[PDB]
């Protein structure tokens, strides 16, 4: 059995997920089960690091009038 | 491909902004509409494909 | 000053708010000027400040203006004086003017008339009313090249001296880093050196009480003075311009920036103006309709800067327009003046007045400062709301639309990254759905569609695709005419497809809707423009982009111009009937095989 | 929550002590939707119940979902009550109780609301209407302010222990002063009737732990509510621990009372809506706020970035960072919308809706971005040998309510991790009896 975090979102984040376990963006694979096309199966140890690389994606084609 | 047509529906239509705007809609809508206004206010303020 | 919040507070700094709200106006230490528009004295209001300041940003409720030393000049060449505008901006304060706003004023204000440039016989010259600033610049090294042979004291009458033709331009960036500006003025009215020509407008272009403003504020006190008018495309541009040629009644100098403005030019001559063919011409090498000995002379840029041998024809009509003066110098498309070659064509031509007109000011790059002084100040600045209001411009429904990326297409978008995925986000089959759905509801409903698409590449087969016709752009001349000209008066055909040609001013029939797809980067202008070809809800536009991708930070960027004239962009993320009928790329199977043909480019 | 809901909780001998007050008949009734209100006034004079049958058919069928809703409603208050009619028919009629207190209220009967106010003469120390409201406001700032943890805002240690019930704050370390959490911005963002509102509900639910009684307390405030504004009232004829509830009201600034041993008291414009604009919002996410207060000014710089500050004006530019921050900090997006919508500038009220709708969607879309990825830990399986196996084990998770997502096509299940002992267990056993 696996033992993790489910991680559910639309198609586009699961599959720009997909695309840093492949690219070794955070240094290893734990991206380990995909399991549907909108659902995915992630070791909870680094879940700052994906929330830190989902933000900086987000906030990066934002264009912050600030 | 008729499963291929319903496969592409379900994954462009309810992508990213229906995940959580159909969840919010189902959790909400219990009470009766405050005044009639705010159909006229919509009606005003939407685009003539979104009357339809 | 102080950064409790992060805001600079200026609450100690002016306290006059004795009684009690009745003035709709705050200003600020540095310079700002907030303007209450639910006032009964907001017309009165407005019409100071727009002589005095120009605006920043033009919301429905709380107008926002600035104030520079452009403006100020400007405020100070019409009959206001400084007295005048001191009481009456302490008139309506409702807060006290700060004691760091009426230094900044009267150092403004004093130095406006002390020097003016002229030009006589053919010679350039500057003439200072007070003899000492003459001493003060003589040190300037720069100033001391202009001067051939030297120009010993030019002893006449006031001090003045000659300065070189070709080097007009660094005196006048110098004069302002010497906060001794210059003025063109041109007395118009007492010449009896130039021959002035018949030209009179019909009695029956009568002209909308927002160009009664521009006009009476272009001439004060019965001079004209070079300046920049804003108005859109849609409004009335091209009658200002007449009308101003007309009043001046000199020699006229029309400059365009396409082959076929210079017609348009032409056209609007011919219907407001009453003036024979013989003495309008038009220098563009197409037609030479015997350009020398004309009154009215019309051509465009890229032919009076040419930098490569010339033709004979042309080099004897440059030659010929290089030796006279000319008067009321038009300018259209002003914003494209900053350019490498564009400046030195004021600078290759000699005119008193030289107006310019332009429907969006906006540029990147920051060279729109130096039209200050190319040119000369921002003169009008139309307000597109009330403009609107008024029912003379369409009330345009901004729309601001996106579609999510489909997955097929998003791998590949963060795979790469060396310039490729431009095509990526601009064929999202999801937009592609978008836009054929807006297409056939807005044909069901017979509107005048126009459908902007860079990238010609993308545009190609997405028009190919429902086959419409399109615009590659370098197709030829005659095509292009004939398919605009069967776009109006043709109920068969209502949609046409535009790759970054109708980002000038060209004569595109009137619009109802626009849909623009992969647009530039953040070029404001570009799309200020592409509005200005809808309005003339009459109409809608709608952009539609892509979510996850650097679309949506363009969009987001490009759209503050439009936002300060007032526009709101709603947004849409979902599409009445979607479903309801078939669109192109229904299956998967097509949106797959579509990643083949968009990843075949390889262009290396 | 609302009255209603309040009300709606109680036993049934609290609804019918209450009844016996003319003020709170009156409260009562005009909470009442439109038809119920309706209904009401019908039945004021009725001394016989009426068939079911007949009260519903005054409503036409397509609006029998409202009159269904009404006559729920009305049972739940105990408004009125079935009685028995002869035939096996089903009577209704309302309690005679509330009907007779209604009538008085509204017909006249018995003795006035205030015992008297000409016997002490005029009052010495009388105040004015705006001195009022300026006390009010003071007050109220006072107490937000303490909510904050200010020194400028002392306040008595009863309210903080309060407030600690209420949840706002929490005393981690004692000594120390509470540290507010995020229902208590969340409070803090509210308009200010909604938040004197669920302050008095938190205080009538643990009113029975300071030995008080719901029922004269709600009297109280109920007559407070449809005070005369400027109009003193006399202190005496009242118990003792009213009279102490009186002086939380003075601490809060609903009543205003020289004295503690005064025998006047004189209600605010706050405490006449205890029952139940300046911000201007532009297109280009700008707000131009008509106020002076530091309270108002915070509130504002929660949700956004603050540009300047005239001294009787300020100017706010709406950001996603702002929006994100404020979001982040337990304030969501309707709350910061209704409180826009609460503060609106007359001049806004012209606009239908008031505020533009681009702002309202993109302050809805940046709320959105937080939750774009869910979380959802647990356990997941994938050695299913057999569908039939993997359709059981499936089934039993089903049965514990400890299942999270299900994937039939590929047999993959994930339960919480709670579960997992039982689906375990479960599992094993399945084999063992195999």
């Amino acid at each position: 059995v696996l033992k993790g975090v489910l991680i559910e979102c639309d198609p586009a984040m699961k599959q720009f997920l997909l695309y840093l376990d492949e690219s070794n963006a955070l240094g290893k694979k734990f991206i380990i089960q995909d399991i549907d096309d909108t659902h995915v199966f992630v070791i909870a140890e680094l879940v700052n690091v994906l929330q830190e690389r989902v933000g900086e994606l987000m906030d990066q084609n934002a264009f912050s009038l600030t | 491909g008729t499963s291929s047509q319903a496969e592409a529906a379900r994954i462009l239509a309810a992508s990213w902004p229906q995940n959580r705007e159909d969840e919010e809609k189902q959790k909400l809508k219990g009470g009766p509409k405050k005044t009639k206004r705010e159909k006229k206010a919509a009606a005003s303020h939407l685009f003539p494909f979104e009357k339809l | 000053k102080v950064d409790e919040y992060g805001a600079k507070d200026y609450r100690l700094q002016m306290p006059l708010k004795d009684d009690h709200t009745s003035r709709p106006l705050w200003v600020a230490p540095d310079g700002h000027i907030f303007l209450e528009a639910f006032s009964p004295v907001y017309k009165y209001a407005q019409d100071f400040l727009v002589a005095i300041a120009e605006p920043v940003c033009r919301p429905t409720h709380v107008h926002e203006y600035k104030l520079t030393a452009y403006s100020l000049y400007a405020a100070v060449s019409v009959g206001l004086q400084t007295s005048d505008i001191t009481e009456y901006l302490r008139k309506l304060s409702k807060t006290g003017v700060p004691d760091g706003i009426m230094q900044f004023i009267k150092l403004c204000t004093v130095s406006y008339g002390k020097v003016k440039l002229v030009l006589k016989h053919n010679r350039y010259f500057v003439e200072s009313c007070h003899p000492d600033v003459i001493q003060h610049l003589l040190q300037d090294p720069v100033i001391r090249e202009c001067r051939l042979r030297n120009s010993e004291g030019e002893a006449t009458e006031t001090v003045s001296f000659e300065v070189k033709q070709e080097m007009i331009e660094e005196l006048q960036k110098r004069c302002i880093h010497l906060e001794y500006p210059l003025l063109a003025e041109y007395d118009f009215r007492n010449d009896s050196v130039n021959p002035d020509i018949n030209i009179d407008l019909k009695p029956t272009a009568v002209l909308r009480p927002y160009q009664e403003k521009s006009l009476r504020k272009m001439f004060g006190n019965g001079r004209a003075r070079s300046g920049v008018i804003v108005l859109p495309c849609g409004a009335g541009k091209s009658l200002v311009g007449v009308t101003a040629a007309c009043t001046v009644r000199k020699r006229c100098l029309v400059l365009g920036n396409s082959a076929v403005s210079v017609e348009q030019w032409k056209a609007q001559f011919k219907m407001w103006s009453t003036i024979d063919d013989s003495q309008i011409c038009r220098f563009t090498s197409d037609a030479k309709d015997k350009p020398i000995g004309c009154s009215v002379a019309i051509s465009t840029y890229s032919m009076l800067g040419h930098t490569t041998k010339r033709s004979w024809e042309a080099e004897r009509v440059m030659e010929w327009l290089k030796t006279q003066e000319w008067g009321l110098m038009i300018l259209d498309e002003v914003h494209t003046i900053p350019a490498k070659m564009f400046r030195r064509v004021l600078t290759i031509v000699q005119a008193h007045c030289k107006l310019g007109l332009t429907a969006t000011l906006v540029r990147e790059d920051d060279k729109i400062v130096d039209l200050n002084f190319l040119i000369g100040p921002k003169l009008y600045e139309a307000n597109w709301m009330e403009l609107q209001n008024n029912g003379y411009i369409a009330k345009v429904q901004c729309a601001e639309v996106w579609c999510p990326m489909s997955p097929e297409f998003y791998r590949e978008y963060v795979a790469i990254k060396t310039k490729k995925r431009i095509l990526l986000y601009t064929m999202n089959p999801n937009k592609f759905r978008a836009c054929q759905f807006l297409i056939k509801f807005h044909e069901r409903r017979n509107d005048k569609i126009i459908v902007f698409a860079d990238n010609v590449f993308a545009l190609k087969e997405y028009a190919i695709r429902l086959n419409k016709p399109y615009i590659y752009g370098p197709t030829s001349q005659g095509e292009r005419m004939q398919i605009l000209q069967n776009f109006k008066h043709n109920p068969k055909i209502n949609t046409i497809f535009i790759s970054k040609v109708g980002d000038t001013s060209f004569d595109l029939p009137e619009a109802n809707v626009l849909i623009q797809i992969s647009s530039h980067g953040g070029s404001r202008r570009q799309e200020a423009q592409r509005l200005g070809r809808v309005l003339r809800y009459n109409a809608f536009f709608y952009s539609l982009v892509s979510q996850d991708t650097q679309e949506m930070a363009y969009s987001t960027k490009r759209q503050r111009f439009l936002v300060d004239q007032g526009y709101s962009f709603k947004v849409i993320t979902k599409l009445a009937g979607m479903e309801e009928e078939d669109l192109a790329f229904s299956t998967k199977e097509e949106q797959q095989q579509l990643l083949q043909k968009v990843l075949a480019a390889t262009d290396l | 929550r609302n009255l209603q809901e309040f009300l709606g909780g109680l036993s049934p001998g609290v609804l019918d002590r209450l009844y016996g007050h003319p003020a709170t008949c009156l409260a009562v009734f005009r909470e009442l939707p439109s038809l119920a209100k309706n209904w009401v006034m019908r039945m004021l004079f009725l001394e016989q119940p009426l068939p079911q049958a007949a009260v519903a058919l005054w409503v036409k069928k397509e609006f029998s979902k409202a009159q269904e809703e009404s006559t729920g409603l009305l049972s739940g208050l105990r408004i009125w009550h079935t009685q028995l009619l002869p035939g096996g028919l089903q009577g209704l009629i309302l309690n005679p109780i509330f009907r007779q207190n209604l009538r008085i209220a509204l017909l006249g009967g018995g003795k006035a609301w205030s015992d008297d106010t000409s016997q002490l003469g005029p009052d010495k120390h009388a105040r004015d209407v705006p001195s009022l409201d300026k006390y009010a406001e003071e007050r109220w700032e006072v107490v937000l302010h303490f909510m904050v943890g200010s020194p400028s805002a002392a306040v008595s240690q009863d309210l903080a222990q309060l407030l600690s019930q209420a949840g706002l704050m929490k005393s981690t370390e004692p000594g120390e002063p509470p540290c507010i959490t995020s229902a208590g911005f969340q409070f803090l963002l509210l308009d200010t009737p909604a938040q004197l509102w669920y302050f008095m509900l938190q205080y009538l639910q643990t009113a029975q732990s300071r030995g008080m009684d719901l029922v004269e307390i709600l009297s109280f405030l109920f007559q407070l509510s449809f005070s005369t504004l400027g109009k003193d009232y006399s202190v005496e004829g009242m118990s003792d621990s009213l009279l102490n509830f009186l002086q939380h009201l003075r601490e809060f600034g609903l009543v205003f009372q020289r004295k503690r041993k005064s025998r006047r008291y004189y209600p605010t414009r706050l405490a006449i809506n205890l029952s139940s604009g300046f911000i201007v919002v532009e297109t280009n996410y700008r707000l131009y706020a008509y106020t002076e207060s530091e309270l108002q000014i915070a509130l504002i710089a929660l949700f956004s970035e603050m540009l300047y500050r005239f001294p009787n004006m300020v100017v706010a530019q709406v950001t996603r960072e702002s929006v994100q921050q404020a979001i982040a900090s337990g304030i969501t997006a309707q709350q910061i919308i209704h409180f826009l919508r609460t503060r609106a500038h007359p001049v806004m009220l012209k606009q239908t809706p008031v505020l533009p709708p681009t702002i309202t969607d993109q302050i809805r879309l940046w709320e959105l971005e937080r939750d774009r990825l869910r979380f959802t830990e647990g356990v997941l399986y994938n050695q299913f040998l057999s569908q039939v196996d993997f359709e059981l084990l499936l089934a039993h998770a089903r049965e514990l309510g400890v299942l999270v997502f299900e994937n039939s096509a590929k047999r993959l299940m994930v339960v919480t991790p709670a579960g997992h002992s039982d689906v375990k267990r479960f599992w094993k056993r399945q084999k063992h009896s195999s």
